């Protein structure tokens, strides 16, 4: 009944629709393989805040070094669907 | 920083494995291969009533009747309130009335 | 969770991991989403303050005083996901994550009452036994000669190759069992 | 019984829980205004508290000096 | 009792104050109107405290039943930071919620009109303790503003859970347990304290303070935690304080209590006992 | 099994090789092994592990044993069992412990002096003692018939 | 303004200065104990993830401090003036105390029984 | 004196029912949580039967339904006081488990 | 089965119903459906039993036994007499538990009628309880547990020296 | 699947958010989480709740109860 | 109330304590005093099942009242009526003892007043 | 649909 379960399109949905909310994050070159550094040209405290919108929305915690680990929303994706074992 | 090559392959591989796993939890349609309802105050609730209840009822009033009023002391109840211009079923006097009441200020 | 903890935490490390302590007690502190974002910008705008800095003594001695300022001004009660450790729901399930291994000791009837995943099963207990000695040899040809070594472990280097040590990792029991 | 979910917006409230819920508050509010006018025992009694100051020596039995 | 029952309801109150999970909020509710009865006890008044048994029993049932239904549609979600708006997205369960704190707080004619209010009269007018009637009066103003707490925290203010609707109590297995336990928070007291056999003859020529004390002090609760809610709603970060962290901490008796006596325990217990 | 006497504990190390052979049997570097001190109390080489519970462990890591918080082959506390999760804590706390066990004994006595204090100032309203007939109820109360009460006399007011 | 560490509530690892001026042999000495923790790590996962394993794992480390806290104790115990002074009290005092204890209130019910000033109403069933 | 005594250990027994259900081997073919609950507003309602009698007559009763063993001068035996509190105290209670078991049915769901 | 003699039970006055207002009582309404549905087919099953039951009658008898010599008049070290007496006084001690239990249950009778006069209307009830129990103190208390016949004789004994002493002023 | 609403439509303007905005910009500081936290104050969840609006839930109703019982109960005597 | 504060503030002399209430004769200022009379006797008390605490001088609008309810047990809102007249002499027995506190301490000032005289 | 198996010990025993 409640509690839908997730997709790896939703999930990699929410986390584009965060970062589209974002406002360093220009949408137009935001991408799911575009790097934190790289290409979107944040630095650490972005990515932990990055990290945190992305624990509020999904309501569960990612740990410290896992989360410096992320650094791109492929990789976030990844995270969240091997977190709550989401397959398709 | 960000992930080295060696544990991005390591966990790209794993979590592929993972969703093939996760798949293979699947169960197929066949799966598990096991080997009057009128409406609910006629049948659900009167079945109940006349079964799980009036069948005990029998079996406690039984046990009651039959097996504690032959013993002394089991059932033993308070005396019941009497009161003025009552008249007592079992000795058949009635009780005299009170006073005058000489307060009626309310 | 998915990456071991190394020798040391890094100051930049100890840094994020204390800025983003400082948020989450900010937010505990705050509840409102106006007032938590004003707050959380001005914490911001002090660690940007602070950013700039060369000497690294002063840098770390900053740390120290800020951390001492956050243990003096931390929430007695400080917001926690269920899930989190010192959670509600956290090792809610761990009464419910049956390990795979009993389905090696379930009746025949019991694996009759579900023959395909079975079937599945031993094709995943056959790979397991094809792979088991290649990622022991793996193992033990990556093995620094030097006694350093860390609790990471290498992928598969070659195609048809799995990558060492999976079994424990790709079946675990499910957060949501049932 | 089952609702599509929302992502940010208001969830689409059902007719009966709202109904329901009204309705039960508003028996509240009626059984409380009801008792309120039929029995204001609430406030201030109804036995007239009396001040012991105002009592007077002759009724309350002291010798005069 | 009377000096027990007063100090462990002003102690619970205090407690209660300032914990953001709903379910320790209504336990140190409960607790503190546990010390009520026992102060009740006190007195000599058990028919009063029994009577408080039955209509505590149904504020409690309801209110917890209201804060698990709001737990499983915020999905095993259950402090109150995290919480808000369920006035307008869960309008069952915020109706029967302002059931219960209201009638848990002693809004008259309801339930708990007939066991607290009675209780009040009882204190201010019988021969007890000065300071346990001073707490108990207090340990009453705070059950108000605790309940005020959970009243504005969650049905009250803006949303702050995570965005992901997954509200639905339109089961009626949910539903009708909430109608019949309302139906008793609401009718119960009422129907039984008339039903009572009278006993325990109480005072009713009082003062008109001391009568409406219990609504005073209800009602002096319920605005001094509203003003401090919007105090906390008003942009600034103020510097806590010893009370506050006595309060939130549990009175620190949990944690000096559960570390000393456990640690001594088993600490003898090892190194004197088996060893030596 | 394959557990011999060279594993298992022994006496208490008096050599620097004998505290590097207890390192090595302990799994632990030589200055990282500090065995309890000769009281004679049993301990002999068994190492001082610091005196922190299993919660002060990390609980993203997972450990080998998950629920004690440790993992294998690494060595045990002598106080494990004391110091389990669902057992003794020494965790930090938000507020000193000397500050908590000054607070909550100041409340307490402070509490036990006010209802002292309520206890030789009572408070109670401005009435006299209840009236009750029949020689304060003698007969109900269980006195004996057969001998007369002093009689209890009370006066309209 | 400081926090104090106690015994029961210690000293947290960030408050402590212990990791601030931080020196080259303490972060070798890290590294070192990284190096062991990987390698016991490494062996226990082969152990664990082993197919061809029919059985538990046996852990050594408990083996041991089961070994220390039931065999070891007397073989490296020595009598000590301060261990034998502990277990002296240790094993007396409370047996004397509590028997100074019951023998006075024994003599004193004693007592008020043969002078008959304890009164037993309905006491039949001792 | 009859009917009284009945409604009390048939409350009693109509508890004790579902217990020796989930033991008699056929949960699986009914709904247990439904059949409890089913089981705990009927108790709800010949616990009400003696609510009404009390609040009639306000008779206090005890009942001496077993008896347990004797001890030399003292008997242990299995007995009930029916007290005003006893009676309302049963009431309450089962129309509050009853509105907690239907809460626990919707609630313990994919458990 | 039980008899008044010994199970006392003053006769019951319930008052005359006198209803006042005009709702029908519902206690009087499920009290005729409760025996026009259960009592009536229960008090049948219980007369085919009953009817069973004489249609196979049997009889059983309670035993007495006659009275041995008592320890007093029984020589010390002649075992057989010892062992008569010792068994006899057995037999009275669980007599005297028995008769402990049933004075007990009158009291406790006493106290559920009354209620809220058990105060004053169980004062013989009261009194015979502290007769009887001063006399089992008298006779029983403090043996120990190997009470026997010559334990009881010694504390009787030295009761009555007691009070032989005490009598002399 | 499900879809999500246009990200586009998340305005911070009449808001609390912008009233924390202002207070940042007279101290020269930009708030960027505030588009992503302006969804709770938009739409539906746009609006005051009351303390009085809470407790008089239902009052209309309730008296409108009460008066018609009256009136009953008034034409009954 | 004031009473309180003047005992524990002003003086103890003048203002009393409840357990010595009458610490005066019931004849000094009343040349003849009434005794306090009764309707109920104890035989109905004992019939009507009060308990000890409510065996005061209402028991007879309590017997009332009791008997109303075991009459009327349908429709319990029956007799507030009688309820209220219970209510009211359990307020005059209120009122009573508040006369004899007020009668005792207006005669302990009266008995400083005679020591200051003397 | 999409159900999922649930990995249970032996209960037959
Ligand atoms: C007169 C002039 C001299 C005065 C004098 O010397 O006084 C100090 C002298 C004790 O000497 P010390 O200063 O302890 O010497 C320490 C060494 O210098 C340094 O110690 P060390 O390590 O070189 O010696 C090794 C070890 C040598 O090993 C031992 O001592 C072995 C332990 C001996 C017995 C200990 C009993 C106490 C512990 C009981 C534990 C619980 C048991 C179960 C209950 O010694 C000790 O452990 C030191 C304590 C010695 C105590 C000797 C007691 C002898 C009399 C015992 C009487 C019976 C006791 C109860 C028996 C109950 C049986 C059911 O006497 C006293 O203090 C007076 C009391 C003596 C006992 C009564
Ligand atoms: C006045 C009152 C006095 C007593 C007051 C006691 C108060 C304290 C109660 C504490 C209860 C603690 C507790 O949680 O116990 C759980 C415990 C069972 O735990 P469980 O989690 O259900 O275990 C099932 C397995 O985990 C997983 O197995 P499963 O889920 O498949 O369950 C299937 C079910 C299937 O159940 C069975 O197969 C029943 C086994 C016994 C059958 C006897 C047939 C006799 C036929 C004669 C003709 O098995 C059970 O329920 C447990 C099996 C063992 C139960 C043994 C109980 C004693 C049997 C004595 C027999 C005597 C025969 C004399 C001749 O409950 C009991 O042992 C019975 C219920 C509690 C006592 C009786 C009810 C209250 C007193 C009424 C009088
Ligand atoms: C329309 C239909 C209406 C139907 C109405 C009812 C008709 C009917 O069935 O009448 C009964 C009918 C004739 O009634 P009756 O002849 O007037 O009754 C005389 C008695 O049966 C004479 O007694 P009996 O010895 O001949 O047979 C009864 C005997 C039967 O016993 C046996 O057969 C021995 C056991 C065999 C086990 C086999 C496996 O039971 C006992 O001795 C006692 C059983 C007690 C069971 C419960 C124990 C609770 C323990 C609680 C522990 C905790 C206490 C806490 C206390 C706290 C305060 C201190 O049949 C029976 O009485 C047979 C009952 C068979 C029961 C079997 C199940 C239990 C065993
Ligand atoms: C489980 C609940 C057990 C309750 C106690 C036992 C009830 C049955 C009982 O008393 O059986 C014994 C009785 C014969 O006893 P009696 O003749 O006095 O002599 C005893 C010497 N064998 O035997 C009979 O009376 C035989 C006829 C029994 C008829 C069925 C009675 C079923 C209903 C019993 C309800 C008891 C409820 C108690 C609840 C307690 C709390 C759980
Ligand atoms: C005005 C008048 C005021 C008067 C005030 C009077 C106050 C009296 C207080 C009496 C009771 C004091 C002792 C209470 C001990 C409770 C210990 C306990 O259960 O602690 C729990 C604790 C862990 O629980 P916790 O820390 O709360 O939560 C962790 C959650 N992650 O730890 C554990 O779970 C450890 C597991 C148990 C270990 C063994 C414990 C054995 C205890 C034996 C005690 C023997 C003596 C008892 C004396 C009682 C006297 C009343
Ligand atoms: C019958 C048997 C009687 C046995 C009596 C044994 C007495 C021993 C007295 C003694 O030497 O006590 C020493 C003890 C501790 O002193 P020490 O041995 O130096 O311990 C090192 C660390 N404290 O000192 C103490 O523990 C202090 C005792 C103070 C009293
Ligand atoms: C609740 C109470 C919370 C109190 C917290 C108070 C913290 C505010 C004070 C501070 O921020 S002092 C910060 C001191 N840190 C530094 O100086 C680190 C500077 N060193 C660097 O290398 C920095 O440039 C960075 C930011 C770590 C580099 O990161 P890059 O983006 O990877």
């Amino acid at each position: 009944s409640d509690a839908p379960p997730l997709t790896l399109d939703g999930i990699k949905d929410r986390v584009l629709y965060v970062l589209k909310l974002y406002d360093k994050i220009d949408p137009e070159k935001l991408s799911v393989n575009s790097h934190f550094m790289k290409d979107l040209g944040l630095d650490s405290l972005d990515q932990v805040e990055i990290i945190m919108a992305m624990e509020d929305e999904f309501g569960f915690e990612i740990p410290d070094i896992d989360a410096e680990k992320l650094m791109c929303p492929q990789e976030i994706v990844d995270y969240i669907a091997d977190k709550k074992d989401v397959y398709e | 920083s960000g992930y080295t090559p060696d544990e991005k392959l390591r966990l790209q591989q794993l979590r592929e494995l993972r969703r093939r796993w996760l798949k293979d939890q699947e169960l197929s349609p066949r799966e598990p291969v096991l080997p009057k309802n009128m409406v609910f105050k006629a049948y659900r609730s009167s079945l109940f009533a006349v079964s799980h209840v009036l069948i005990p009822m029998w079996f406690v009033h039984y046990y009651v009747k039959y097996h504690m009023a032959t013993k002394p002391y089991t059932i033993v109840s308070s005396k019941p309130r009497i009161f003025p211009g009552d008249t007592i079923l079992e000795t058949g006097e009635v009780i005299p009335p009170m006073r005058d009441f000489p307060d009626q200020h309310h | 969770a998915f990456c071991a903890p190394p020798a040391y935490l890094t100051h930049q490390q100890k840094v994020l991991r204390l800025y983003k302590r400082a948020l989450r007690h900010l937010e505990s502190w705050c509840i409102h989403r106006d007032k938590y974002r004003y707050f959380a910008c001005l914490m911001r705008a002090r660690f940007e303050e602070h950013k700039n800095e060369k000497d690294m003594m002063r840098a770390t001695q900053l740390l120290r005083e800020a951390e001492e300022e956050f243990w003096q001004n931390q929430h007695p009660q400080p917001y926690i996901f269920p899930d989190s450790p010192g959670g509600t729901s956290f090792e809610r399930y761990e009464c419910y994550k049956v390990p795979e291994w009993c389905l090696d000791y379930w009746h025949p009837s019991e694996k009759a009452m579900y023959p395909d995943y079975f079937s599945k099963r031993e094709q995943w207990k056959k790979l397991r036994m094809e792979s088991w000695d290649r990622e022991v040899k793996q193992l033990q040809e990556e093995t620094s000669p030097d006694g350093i070594m860390t609790e990471a472990l290498p992928p598969a280097r070659r195609e048809g190759d799995l990558p060492p040590l999976w079994w424990h990792i790709v079946t675990r029991p499910r957060e949501r069992p049932t | 019984v089952h609702i599509q979910p929302r992502y940010r917006e208001f969830p689409q409230l059902t007719r009966s829980q709202v109904i329901q819920g009204e309705f039960l508050s508003s028996l509240m509010w009626f059984w409380i205004l009801w008792r309120f006018w039929h029995d204001s025992d609430a406030v201030l009694g109804h036995f007239s508290y009396p001040d012991p100051s105002q009592w007077t020596d002759e009724e309350l039995g002291i010798p005069p000096d | 009792m009377l000096c027990l029952g007063a100090l462990t309801t002003l102690f619970t109150a205090i407690c209660a104050l300032t914990q953001n999970d709903i379910k320790k909020i209504i336990a140190f509710s409960t607790s503190s109107q546990l010390g009520l009865m026992m102060v009740t006890l006190g007195m000599n008044q058990p028919h009063l405290a029994f009577l408080h048994i039955c209509t505590h029993a149904f504020f409690k049932a309801m209110l917890f039943m209201c804060s698990g239904s709001i737990i499983h549609s915020l999905a095993d979600e259950q402090d109150i930071r995290k919480m808000g708006n369920i006035t307008k997205i869960m309008p069952f369960t915020s109706s029967c919620l302002v059931i219960g704190s209201l009638a848990l707080t002693g809004m008259p004619f309801l339930t708990g009109f007939y066991s607290k209010d009675l209780i009040i009269e009882a204190i201010n007018t019988c021969n007890t303790n000065a300071w346990a009637l001073l707490i108990t009066l207090i340990a009453t103003s705070m059950t108000a503003m605790y309940s005020m707490r959970i009243i504005y925290f969650v049905t009250m203010t803006k949303p702050r859970f995570p965005p992901l609707i997954s509200i639905n109590e339109n089961d009626p297995d949910l539903m009708n347990p909430i109608k019949r336990l309302a139906f008793g928070s609401i009718f119960a007291g009422f129907v039984i304290s008339y039903n009572i056999p009278p006993t325990s003859i109480p005072v009713l020529t009082m003062p008109w303070f001391l009568k409406t004390t219990a609504l005073i002090i209800s009602v002096l609760g319920f605005l001094i935690a509203l003003e401090l809610n919007n105090l906390t709603m008003k942009l600034s970060m103020n510097k806590a304080n010893p009370y506050s962290s006595f309060s939130t901490l549990l009175g620190f008796f949990p944690s000096i209590i559960h570390r000393i006596t456990p640690m001594k325990s088993l600490n003898l217990s090892l190194k004197t006992s088996l060893t030596l | 099994f394959h557990m011999t006497k060279d594993m298992l504990p022994g006496s208490y190390p008096r050599t620097p090789e004998e505290r590097a052979a207890a390192a090595k049997k302990y799994n632990m570097r030589v200055e990282d092994y500090e065995p309890y001190p000769d009281d004679g109390m049993g301990y002999g080489d068994y190492p001082m592990l610091p005196n922190r519970s299993q919660h002060e462990r990390d609980p993203w890591y997972q450990w080998d044993h998950s629920e004690l918080r440790m993992n294998w082959g690494e060595p045990i506390h002598w106080d494990l069992d004391m110091y389990i999760r669902n057992r003794v804590d020494t965790s930090p706390t938000p507020v000193s412990w000397d500050v908590m066990c000054k607070h909550l004994f100041g409340f307490v006595a402070f509490m036990v002096f006010m209802f002292w204090v309520g206890h030789v100032f009572p408070s109670y309203q401005p009435v006299g003692p209840k009236q009750y007939p029949y020689n304060n109820l003698y007969l109900e109360r269980g006195g004996d018939p057969t001998k007369e009460p002093e009689p209890v006399v009370h006066y309209d007011i | 303004s400081k926090y104090k560490p106690a015994p029961l509530a210690t000293l947290p690892s960030t408050l402590d200065p212990a990791e601030y001026d931080v020196s080259p042999e303490t972060r070798r000495a890290q590294v070192e104990r990284l190096s062991i923790r990987a390698r016991l790590k490494r062996e226990y996962l082969l152990q664990y993830n082993d197919p061809k394993r029919v059985s538990h794992i046996e852990d050594p480390a408990l083996i041991r401090w089961t070994y220390a806290r039931s065999a070891n104790i007397y073989p490296n115990f020595r009598p000590t003036p301060k261990n034998s002074l502990l277990g002296a009290v240790a094993g007396f005092g409370p047996l004397i105390f509590w028997y100074y204890v019951f023998k006075t209130d024994r003599d004193r019910k004693e007592r008020l029984i043969q002078e008959g000033k304890l009164d037993r109403k309905f006491n039949i069933s001792y | 004196m009859n009917i009284f005594t009945t409604s009390i250990l048939l409350i009693f027994i109509l508890l004790l029912s579902p217990i020796l259900i989930s033991m008699s081997n056929l949960i699986k073919h009914i709904n247990f949580p439904l059949y409890t609950t089913t089981s705990i507003k009927f108790s709800f309602i010949i616990s009400l039967l003696p609510l009404l009698m009390f609040f009639h007559n306000n008779m206090e009763y005890m009942i001496t339904t077993w008896h347990w063993v004797t001890m030399n001068s003292m008997e242990l035996k299995m007995s009930f006081k029916t007290d005003f509190f006893s009676i309302l105290f049963t009431s309450v209670a089962l129309f509050v488990t009853w509105s907690i078991m239907q809460f626990s049915s919707w609630y313990m769901h994919s458990d | 089965s039980w008899d008044k003699d010994v199970y006392p039970e003053p006769p019951s006055r319930t008052p005359a119903p006198s209803p006042q207002t005009s709702l029908p009582n519902p206690i009087t309404y499920l009290t005729k459906a409760y025996d026009l549905v259960v009592d009536w087919p229960v008090t049948l099953v219980r007369e085919f039993i009953e009817r069973q039951h004489a249609k196979n009658r049997t009889y059983y008898y309670h035993r007495q036994y006659r009275r041995v010599p008592d320890i007093t008049e029984c020589k010390e070290g002649d075992v057989l007499c010892i062992y008569e007496a010792e068994m006899q006084w057995r037999r009275d001690f669980k007599v005297d538990q028995e008769i402990m239990n049933i004075i007990q249950e009158r009291l406790k009778a006493c106290q559920q009628r009354e209620g809220e006069n058990y105060q004053q209307n169980c004062a013989k009830e009261l009194e015979q309880f502290t007769k009887v129990t001063k006399a089992y103190q008298d006779r029983y208390l403090d043996l120990g547990a190997y009470y026997s016949a010559r334990k009881c004789l010694a504390k009787q004994k030295q009761r009555m020296l007691e009070e032989r002493k005490a009598a002399r002023q | 699947k499900m879809e999500l609403p246009d990200y586009r439509q998340w305005k911070i303007e009449g808001t609390p958010l912008e009233t924390v905005q202002k207070k940042l910009a007279a101290r020269g500081l930009r708030d960027p989480w505030a588009r992503n936290e302006a969804w709770r104050y938009m739409g539906g969840f746009a609006g005051n709740i009351t303390f009085p609006s809470v407790i008089l839930k239902g009052f209309k109703w309730g008296f409108a109860a009460f008066v018609v019982a009256l009136g009953a109960e008034y034409f009954l005597d | 109330g004031a009473h309180l504060t003047r005992r524990y503030l002003w003086d103890a002399s003048v203002e009393p304590d409840p357990e010595k209430i009458p610490s005066f004769p019931p004849d000094l200022g009343f040349p003849e005093r009434k005794e306090r009379v009764m309707v109920a006797t104890q035989q109905e008390m004992m019939d009507a099942q009060l308990t000890l605490q409510q065996r005061d001088y209402c028991a007879h609008y309590l017997i009332r009242l009791l008997k109303c309810k075991r009459d009327s047990f349908p429709n319990f809102l029956a007799c507030k009526h009688e309820q209220h007249d219970w209510d009211y002499c359990e307020h005059l027995d209120y009122v009573k003892r508040m006369k004899e506190f007020e009668r005792e301490r207006r005669l302990l000032q009266r008995k400083k007043r005679r020591a200051l005289k003397e | 649909g999409k159900r999922l198996f649930v990995v249970k010990p032996s209960l037959y025993y």
